[PDB]
């Protein structure tokens, strides 16, 4: 069932050529012939250029442009609980009424 | 072993097709000349595909026939008959009349409700 | 490189990779045992389930069948 | 408008008096300068249009179309100068003259204040377009394509001429400002049914309307690249622009006269999107894509709501830049393999990486990826059609599914897969070709930042 | 639970219908029922921005827990006692609803007896 | 750098489930001629693998010991 | 050729391993309550998930 | 190509059937036009309706991705049968049986969901009770109407 | 509000900077993958500050 | 500040005072101080510099006032010169009314966010004001079509006024 | 992966055959024809190719496999498919 | 069918072994059942009546279809496998190097010097390859897709370029 002698011979001759071709794909020592052309400090300039400069720009943008227009930044108002003291007015929020203080 | 029931989208495996087996000298003759046509077309292609001086596209007449057969050759071979007219009427006029009554009926209902005040449009001011 | 392939043989291992795997496998079981000790309720039930058939008719205000 | 008409005319002496080796450099440079000054048209007011004289006016509808028209002339020159390189010098100058004369008729068509002046210029564009297709097309079928283009248009235009003259006789004026104040309602009658049809059929053929679209796959395929760029980007929008203006004088009859044409469009787009799935010719696929998109414009114009007019205006501009870019992309392949068959050259992303990026960006805009102005227009039209009838969401939704399939099918078939082995002349993309692609996509994507200038008068 | 087996595979005429319960007067069989007491005022729940589903009869314990949570930040393990107080209160609320279901069932049982005996 | 493969004479089915297969085949009068090609999978560091129960209990020994040590510390920390 | 000794591989999985152990506990104990957790039920409803998993 | 090599009309005579088969690089025995029903096929050969996914992967196709050879007649529906689209390869389970089991599973699950909606599961618990006339004011009730009082008692 | 709003936007802006650098030829493609990974790690840190304020 | 508080109202702010019940340090407190020093301060100085430049070049711009012209009600039919002015006026008032509905919608959205879980009751005034303004806007401008005009608006009003007369006639 | 070599491939091809109980490991050489020299049949050859697929982790199509009748042919086929040139 | 009876039985053997291996999974269990399956094939090895042999093959195929694995094992790089055609996007034809800019070619002066020699070797051999094919092909074209070797010294096997210079299986 195997190869015929003609089949074997053609494979033999292609094989020599293919292996020579693959060998020629190897790069020479000088190639490629390029044309003319520690963590802390490395991590510091990243924080500077990617965190501080952007937050500077964004804070300036929000503080003097976005927040000077109505309803651009809308916060949910703080939760007020009994016993809290309001900073704006100093009003003291009354405590809740006495519980049955039942425990279990 | 329940037998294989071929479908349009689930073809019959060759290993279960009787035509594959019980081969005759007449079938082996057909295969030989089928393989000849493929071998002759392969040689014609390879002689161009391997030509060092060829730079371009190897024009394939089979591809040209295919794109031409599915465009320019259709009307010359068209005949208005019972099959084409019924199909043309069904798939050309059919859907248009259908969607007309769907939208006309739906829009007539809506207009009637709006006239009487029974359609809620409380916040509808964009259209 | 640091590790070379072997033929039909169990591969080479580093001490670091084996120790770290054991430590995090052990840390998993400490966590489960630690939480189970302090939080068995979250797995078994936080509160008793009353047996409704144990409630008296006067608790539920079911009047006598006469009146 | 003389500050644009006169310099556009002066392009003709410039081309004819140029050195034989500078006709493309000079015309391209100076058509870009005209394109620059067209931005002065964006002095638009909230209430009043910009009315220059008794002849010409500009409003938020005509202004973006004018800016698109004057921008396309430079791009058509770069796209053409490769395949006309061997052409005789005087025939090269005539080719440029046809493009310039086409621009002149277009910028006057979009700004003519009187409808009969609009009609004459609307019709005058046929001549240069017909000459471009039949003289400088490549195939035998270009002659037949010109005949279909000519007689499909004229069969609708001639009834329009009679209708307009009848309207002037009875109203006394065709000036569009006058028609805004002297308009009277159209009451039902068989006489008015045919006035309505004569006022709308010329514009429907240009769009084109489904059923009357057969001229476009022929014409958009047989034309040279520049001819296809203007046909898809601008000339199809003469139909949409005309409808947007004349529907003013057709109310309330548009209420029931729109039904047959809304049905043709709603179903037409699904039919013409499905056609694109089984198209074997890349240019033909793109052409059938234009029919699908312009079906939305027809529906938006007919239902006549503030949102649909904004959406229609955005779609016309967005489609112009996208469809033009796709023809140019397909032409670059054709200039390499000299065939329009889509399956012929595959896996091109492997051989032409940057040009595969343009293919992707063009495909994404075509399938209306948000927030592109293609999506903005297509979404506004869907919003208003839903109100017109909720069930239309089913047809709009299906079309959006099919449109993505053929947009990415074209991208996958040509750019992905394995390269065809025997095609060995795929040279690297030229600077001209890369610049031509980026001059479509970059303005198209920039407009997303400021979309209000392409939303028309009802913004 | 078994209650479903009784209502679906058994006789649903003597089984509470969860959608329509209660079907008897509150005071039937209960001479002088106390009215449930609410500790937290409407304004207090409003100012605490409780979720409406959380503004039940145990809301006063929830307010204490939320206040403790804020004041103990970042110690996210404090306020355990406050959380339990709220959890226990909700357990007692749930038990009450269980009793209301048993009372409804026992009355529907009685209403059948008082109809069968009368019927015969 | 030639990869020296282990000597092939060391792979033997004796003492592996492959030997059981050969005995069940020997009863019917058959042989398994590829058994020695599979033997490396039942030999060396691949012999004896954890069960599914053992796999889950990886690290349970040290984790439990830490747990025992931790509660002792916590317990006495409360008492004192 | 088995080899899992690259630090990129180890560190990336190690962080998600710490997450798969404690992240659920941290998040649950820091998120505010927004419902009424239903903590009363029969034993067979409480342990259902645990039992069917073991089976 | 020249006009003699392009597709033509339906072949009427055996001499035209032999010319068409030669034109399409087919054996006259294997050449079969579509039926002449006026649908526009002409003499384009009718080839078996099988996906390209069904062809031999290991053969040296001139177009390996398409699994076509240069010059062989392409199926009329070639673009529908590329490996990205319609697949016709044999299935381990018969098509009709496949449909029965899929539909049967879906229909049964839909039926069982309807049953489960008729006999819902729930706990033996009375309705949850809320204060202040059932949170009438909180839920957006009108403050200018006194609501139908809702009273909840102890138990 | 100023810190919460400011920090919750730098997170989103931080993630686009590798995209802007790549698209605007101002990067050292030596170890771009490490650059992108580093930016994500820093976004996570800045995103924790708004979350802690919400938790509080 | 910059906008009118009356057009864009905001209830008084009530922030509770810190009441730490833990010995631990609050990370947010020290993060806030770092933010003020490293972000707010340098940003503020850069702005104060820019404001020093804007004070050296102070110049003004004005809000256009439009005198009232006769409405389309006063225009003789087909008198384009008077129709044009009335039509332009009507279009100016149409755009302004669109922005009025936007102001009322922006109040409503701000209230919903500000009130948190209590919005359903604490934003009933803004809901009512939004409902009334949207009703008025719908009456003026709804269903006019893309080719709307003062003439069409008048016809819509007259049709509405006629129905109101008839309904009263029933009473 | 660690690159293959012609000597590397040959060693493993012979390694597998030496673990096949129907081949004498002393009469075996890279040139031994499976039928003529080693006395195997075709059913055996299918198993040998199946064992080389498992060994090197890739499939050899049946049309190719049936023609590999000596260990050298298997070595040559594998090196060709894996671009091994040494 | 162009496969002999032998090739069909041998193919069925391998296919059934692979599907058996997918069911068994464990190597020892597979070895046990692979030998029972081999015994079944050996039981009719000498069947002489071609008619009875063909019927045996027909039944075996019917049995294989009934018992095949619905999800058999596929080698990752085999057709249908999870790595099939994974690297086709990295295979770039060699002719693309002719379009490289000179500044790109100057980076690999040694590589492109060898490349020129290969292109020279392709030109100078082409005519002999065409002539050899012409003179060994019977009238009416070839009957098979087989190709001859080179018959002389210095002759290259006809139609070799795209076999020898095809992209590497792992190009990048
Ligand atoms: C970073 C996060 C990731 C976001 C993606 C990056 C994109 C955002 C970066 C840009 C931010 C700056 C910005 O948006 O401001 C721009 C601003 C939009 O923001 P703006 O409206 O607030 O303007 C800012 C200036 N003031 C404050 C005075 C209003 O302007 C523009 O958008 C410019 C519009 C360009 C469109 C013009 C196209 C050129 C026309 C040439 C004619 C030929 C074309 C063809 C004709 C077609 C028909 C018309
Ligand atoms: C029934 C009840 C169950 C629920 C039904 C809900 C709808 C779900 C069904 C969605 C439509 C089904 C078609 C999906 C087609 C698809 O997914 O593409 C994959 C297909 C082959 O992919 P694959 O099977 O993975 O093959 C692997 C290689 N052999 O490759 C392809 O052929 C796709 C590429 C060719 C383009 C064909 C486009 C077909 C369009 C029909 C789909 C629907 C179109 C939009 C209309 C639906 C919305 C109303
Ligand atoms: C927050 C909780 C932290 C809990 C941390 C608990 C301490 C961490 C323990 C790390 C274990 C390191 O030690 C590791 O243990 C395993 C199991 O015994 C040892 O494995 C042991 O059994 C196997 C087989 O039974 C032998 O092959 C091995 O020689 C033997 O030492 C490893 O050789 C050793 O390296
Ligand atoms: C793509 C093609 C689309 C085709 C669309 C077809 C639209 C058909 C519109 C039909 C309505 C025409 O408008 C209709 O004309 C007739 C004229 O006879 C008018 O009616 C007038 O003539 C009819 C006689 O037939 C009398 O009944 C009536 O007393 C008289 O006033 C109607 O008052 C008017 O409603
Ligand atoms: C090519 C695709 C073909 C698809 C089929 C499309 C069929 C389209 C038929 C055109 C419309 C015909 O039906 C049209 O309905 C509208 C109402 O909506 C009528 O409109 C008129 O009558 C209505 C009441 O009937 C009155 O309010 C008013 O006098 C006027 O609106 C038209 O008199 C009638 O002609
Ligand atoms: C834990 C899982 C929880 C969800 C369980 C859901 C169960 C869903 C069961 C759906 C069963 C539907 O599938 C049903 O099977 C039988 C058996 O083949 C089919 O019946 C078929 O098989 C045999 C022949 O091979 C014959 O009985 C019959 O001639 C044929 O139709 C039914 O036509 C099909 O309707
Ligand atoms: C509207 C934008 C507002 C913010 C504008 C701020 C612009 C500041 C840009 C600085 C440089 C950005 O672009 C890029 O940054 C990274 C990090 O420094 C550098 O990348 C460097 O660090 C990273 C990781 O630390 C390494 O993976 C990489 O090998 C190295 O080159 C690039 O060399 C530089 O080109
Ligand atoms: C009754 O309480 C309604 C609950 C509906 C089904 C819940 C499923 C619980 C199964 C209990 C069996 C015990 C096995 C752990």
């Amino acid at each position: 069932s195997g190869y015929t002698p003609e089949e074997k011979l053609r494979l033999q001759q292609l094989r020599e050529l293919r292996r020579r071709w693959l060998k020629d794909q190897e790069l020479s020592p000088r190639e490629p012939v390029l044309p003319p052309q520690y963590k802390t400090y490395r991590h510091s300039i990243f924080a500077f250029t990617h965190v501080l400069i952007p937050v500077w720009i964004i804070h300036y943008y929000l503080k003097y442009h976005v927040t000077t227009k109505p309803y651009t930044i809308v916060e949910k108002k703080p939760r007020i609980f009994p016993g809290d003291t309001i900073l704006e007015t100093g009003e003291v929020i009354p405590p809740m009424k006495e519980f049955p203080d039942q425990h279990h | 072993f329940p037998k294989y029931e071929a479908s349009r989208l689930s073809s019959l495996p060759t290993t279960l097709d009787p035509a594959e087996y019980d081969i005759s000298s007449e079938t082996r003759k057909a295969q030989a000349e089928r393989l000849a046509i493929r071998s002759r077309l392969k040689r014609e292609y390879q002689l161009q595909y391997y030509d060092p001086s060829r730079r371009g596209v190897i024009e394939d007449p089979a591809l040209v026939r295919w794109t031409y057969a599915r465009s320019a050759n259709i009307y010359p071979n068209f005949r208005p008959n019972t099959k084409t007219s019924l199909l043309g009427a069904l798939f050309g006029i059919g859907p248009l009349v259908f969607w007309y009554y769907v939208f006309k009926t739906d829009r007539d209902r809506k207009e009637k409700l709006i006239q009487e005040g029974k359609l809620d449009r409380t916040f509808n001011i964009s259209y | 490189a640091h590790i070379e392939p072997r033929y039909r043989q169990f591969p080479q291992l580093t001490r670091s990779q084996v120790i770290q795997a054991e430590f995090f496998s052990a840390t998993m079981w400490f966590w489960i045992l630690w939480r189970f000790w302090h939080d068995s309720d979250a797995v078994l039930g936080h509160f008793p389930y009353p047996d409704p058939s144990q409630w008296t008719d006067e608790e539920l205000g079911i009047p006598p069948d006469d009146e | 408008m003389l500050k644009y008409i006169i310099p556009t005319i002066m392009l003709m002496p410039l081309t004819w008096l140029s050195k034989n080796n500078m006709i493309w450099v000079n015309s391209t440079a100076h058509s870009l300068l005209i394109s620059f000054t067209s931005l002065l048209l964006m002095n638009q007011f909230g209430d009043n249009s910009l009315n220059f004289s008794l002849l010409f006016f500009s409003d938020s509808l005509s202004t973006p179309l004018l800016i698109l028209t004057m921008w396309l002339l430079p791009l058509m020159l770069m796209a053409s100068q490769h395949h006309l390189s061997k052409e005789n010098l005087t025939r090269k100058k005539l080719f440029i003259t046809m493009l310039i004369s086409l621009q002149l008729f277009l910028i006057m068509t979009f700004t003519a204040m009187e409808l009969i002046l609009f009609y004459i210029l609307f019709e005058a564009t046929l001549v240069p377009t017909l000459i471009i297709i039949t003289r400088w097309g490549n195939q035998t079928e270009r002659l037949n394509a010109g005949l279909y283009f000519l007689f499909y248009t004229l069969a609708g235009s001639l009834p329009l001429l009679v209708a307009l003259i009848y309207i002037q006789n009875t109203v006394g004026s065709l000036n569009f400002l006058m028609l805004q104040y002297w308009v009277q309602p159209v009451h039902n009658s068989w006489s008015n049914v045919f006035m309505w049809l004569a006022c709308m059929m010329a514009f429907m053929v240009k769009m084109p309307l489904y059923g009357l679209h057969l001229w476009l796959p022929k014409a958009h395929v047989e034309a040279p690249i520049a001819g296809s760029m203007v046909l898809a980007a601008v000339l199809l929008k003469l139909g949409g622009y005309g409808m947007l203006r004349i529907t003013l004088i057709l109310n309330p009859m548009t209420d029931f006269m729109a039904y047959p044409f809304i049905m043709l469009s709603l179903w037409g787009m699904i039919m013409t999107s499905s056609i694109c799935l089984r198209q074997t010719d890349l240019k033909s696929l793109i052409a059938y894509s234009s029919v699908s998109h312009m079906a939305l414009v027809i529906v938006a114009i007919l239902i006549q709501t503030p949102w649909s007019y904004m959406g229609a205006t955005a779609l016309m501009i967005a489609h112009g830049l996208t469809s033009s870019m796709l023809f140019c992309l397909a032409n670059s392949n054709y200039e390499r393999i000299h065939s329009r068959t889509m399956i012929l050259a595959r896996g091109l992303q492997t051989l032409l990486p940057l040009m595969a990026t343009w293919w992707l960006l063009a495909s994404l805009t075509n399938l209306a990826l948000p927030p592109t102005i293609n999506l903005i227009g297509e979404l506004f039209v869907v919003m208003s059609t839903f109100s017109w009838s909720n069930i239309t969401i089913i047809l709009m939704g299906v079309n959006m599914v099919i449109t993505a399939l053929y947009s990415l099918y074209m991208l996958i078939m040509t750019q992905r897969g394995k390269y065809t082995y025997h095609i060995n002349n795929i040279s690297p993309s030229f600077t001209r070709e890369n610049a031509l692609m980026s001059l479509h996509i970059l303005p198209l994507l920039l407009l997303t930042l400021n979309p209000k200038i392409i939303l028309g008068p009802l913004y | 639970g078994a209650h479903l087996a009784r209502r679906y595979l058994g006789d649903a005429s003597v089984e509470p219908d969860p959608l329509r319960m209660p079907t008897f007067p509150p005071d039937y069989g209960f001479p002088e029922r106390k009215e449930r007491e609410m500790v937290a005022t409407q304004q207090e729940m409003n100012d605490a921005q409780l979720v409406l589903q959380q503004r039940d009869y145990c809301a006063h314990y929830l307010i204490r827990f939320l206040k403790c949570k804020r004041d103990s930040f970042p110690n996210f393990l404090a306020c355990k006692h406050e959380r339990h107080d709220w959890d226990y209160c909700e357990h007692l609320d749930y038990v009450k609803r269980m009793k209301e279901f048993e009372r409804e069932r026992r009355l529907l049982q009685r209403k059948k007896r008082r109809e069968q005996r009368e019927a015969d | 750098s030639k990869m020296e493969l282990p000597d092939y004479k060391q792979w033997k089915i004796e003492g592996t489930p492959l030997e059981t297969v050969q005995e069940k085949l020997a009863a019917r009068g058959l042989r398994d001629p590829w058994g020695r090609n599979e033997a490396w999978r039942y030999m060396g560091g691949f012999a004896n693998n954890v069960s599914f129960v053992g796999a889950l209990l990886k690290g349970f020994k040290w984790g439990f010991a830490a747990f025992v040590v931790a509660i002792g510390a916590e317990y006495y920390l409360e008492s004192q | 050729n088995i080899n899992e000794n690259n630090p990129l591989l180890i560190n990336s999985i190690k962080r998600l391993l710490i997450g798969s152990l404690f992240a659920g506990y941290i998040i649950s104990n820091n998120i505010p309550p927004t419902t009424i957790p239903q903590m009363t039920m029969p034993y067979y409803l409480k342990t259902t998930a645990l039992i069917v998993t073991i089976l | 190509i020249t006009k003699d090599m392009l597709p033509g009309p339906y072949p009427k005579t055996p001499e035209e059937r032999a010319a068409a088969a030669k034109k399409y690089n087919m054996r006259v025995e294997d050449y079969e036009p579509y039926p002449d029903d006026g649908t526009g096929y002409g003499d384009y050969p009718k080839l078996p309706d099988r996906s390209q996914q069904e062809r031999d992967p290991w053969y040296d196709w001139d177009h390996p991705d398409l699994r076509l050879n240069w010059g062989e007649p392409m199926h009329w529906d070639l673009d529908m049968y590329i490996r990205n689209r319609v697949d016709t390869s044999p299935t381990p389970v018969n098509w009709n049986l496949m449909c029965k089991h899929l539909f049967g599973f879906v229909a049964f699950m839909l039926f069982m969901f309807w049953v489960g909606e008729t006999y819902p599961a729930y706990q033996p618990v009375g309705p949850k009770q809320y204060p202040y006339n059932n949170l009438y004011l909180e839920r957006g009730g009108d403050p200018n109407k006194e609501p139908e009082p809702v009273v909840h008692y102890e138990i | 509000m100023n810190m919460f709003s400011s920090l919750s936007l730098v997170t989103l802006l931080l993630l686009t900077m590798p995209i802007m650098m790549m698209s605007f030829n101002t990067y050292k493609p030596s170890n771009y993958p490490l650059y992108v990974k580093t930016a994500i790690s820093y976004a996570f840190i800045t995103s924790m500050i708004p979350t802690m304020m919400f938790i509080h | 500040d910059s906008w009118d508080k009356d057009v864009y109202p905001e209830p008084p702010r009530r922030t509770p005072a810190p009441s730490p019940q833990t010995s631990l340090p609050n990370p947010i407190t020290y993060l806030t101080k770092a933010f003020d020093l490293l972000v707010d301060r340098p940003v503020t100085l850069v702005r104060e510099f820019i404001e020093r430049q804007h004070a050296k070049n102070k110049y003004y711009y004005y809000h256009r006032e439009f005198r009232r012209v006769p409405d389309i009600t006063e225009c003789q039919e087909k008198d384009v010169l008077c129709m044009f002015e009335a039509e332009m006026q009507w279009r100016r008032d149409y755009k302004v009314d669109q922005e009025i509905v936007n102001i009322i919608q922006e109040r409503l959205k701000a209230c919903q966010q500000r009130e948190g879980e209590s919005h359903r009751q604490n934003c009933a005034k803004e809901l009512e004001q939004f409902t009334q303004v949207v009703k008025a806007y719908q009456d003026r401008y709804h269903d006019l079509g893309a080719h709307y005009s003062a003439r069409k608006c008048l016809a819509k009003q007259k049709q509405r006024m006629l129905a109101e007369r008839k309904a009263a006639k029933e009473a | 992966a660690p690159p293959l070599t012609l000597e590397g491939i040959k060693d493993r091809v012979l390694y597998v055959l030496k673990l096949y109980d129907k081949i004498d490991p002393e009469k075996l050489s890279v040139n031994s024809h499976f039928m003529k020299d080693l006395g195997l049949d075709s059913l055996d050859q299918v198993e040998i190719i199946m064992a080389m697929e498992d060994e090197f982790g890739f499939e050899i199509p049946d049309i190719d496999a049936e023609k590999l009748m000596c260990p050298q042919e298997i070595v040559d086929y594998i090196a060709d498919k894996k671009d091994v040139y040494e | 069918a162009y496969l002999t009876h032998q090739q069909k039985v041998l193919r069925l053997y391998k296919r059934a072994l692979r599907h058996l291996e997918s069911w068994c999974i464990h190597r020892d269990k597979y070895r046990y059942f692979a030998c029972l399956l081999r015994a079944r094939f050996d039981e009719h090895k000498n069947e002489k009546d071609m008619v009875k042999a063909t019927q045996l093959l027909r039944e075996a195929e019917e049995e294989f279809w009934h018992g095949q694995h619905p999800q058999p094992y596929i080698f990752p790089e085999s057709p249908g496998g999870t790595s099939y055609e994974r690297y086709e996007c990295y295979k770039v034809p060699e002719w693309c190097l002719d379009d490289w800019h000179p500044s790109e070619k100057a980076m690999y002066p040694d590589y492109f010097a060898k490349r020129e020699q290969w292109k020279k070797l392709r030109r100078e051999s082409w005519e002999r390859e065409v002539k050899q094919l012409q003179e060994e092909t019977p009238v009416g074209g070839p009957r098979t897709e087989a190709l001859p070797p080179a018959r002389k010294q210095g002759d290259l096997p006809p139609l070799w370029w795209h076999i020898v210079t095809r992209p590497r299986e792992r190009p990048m």
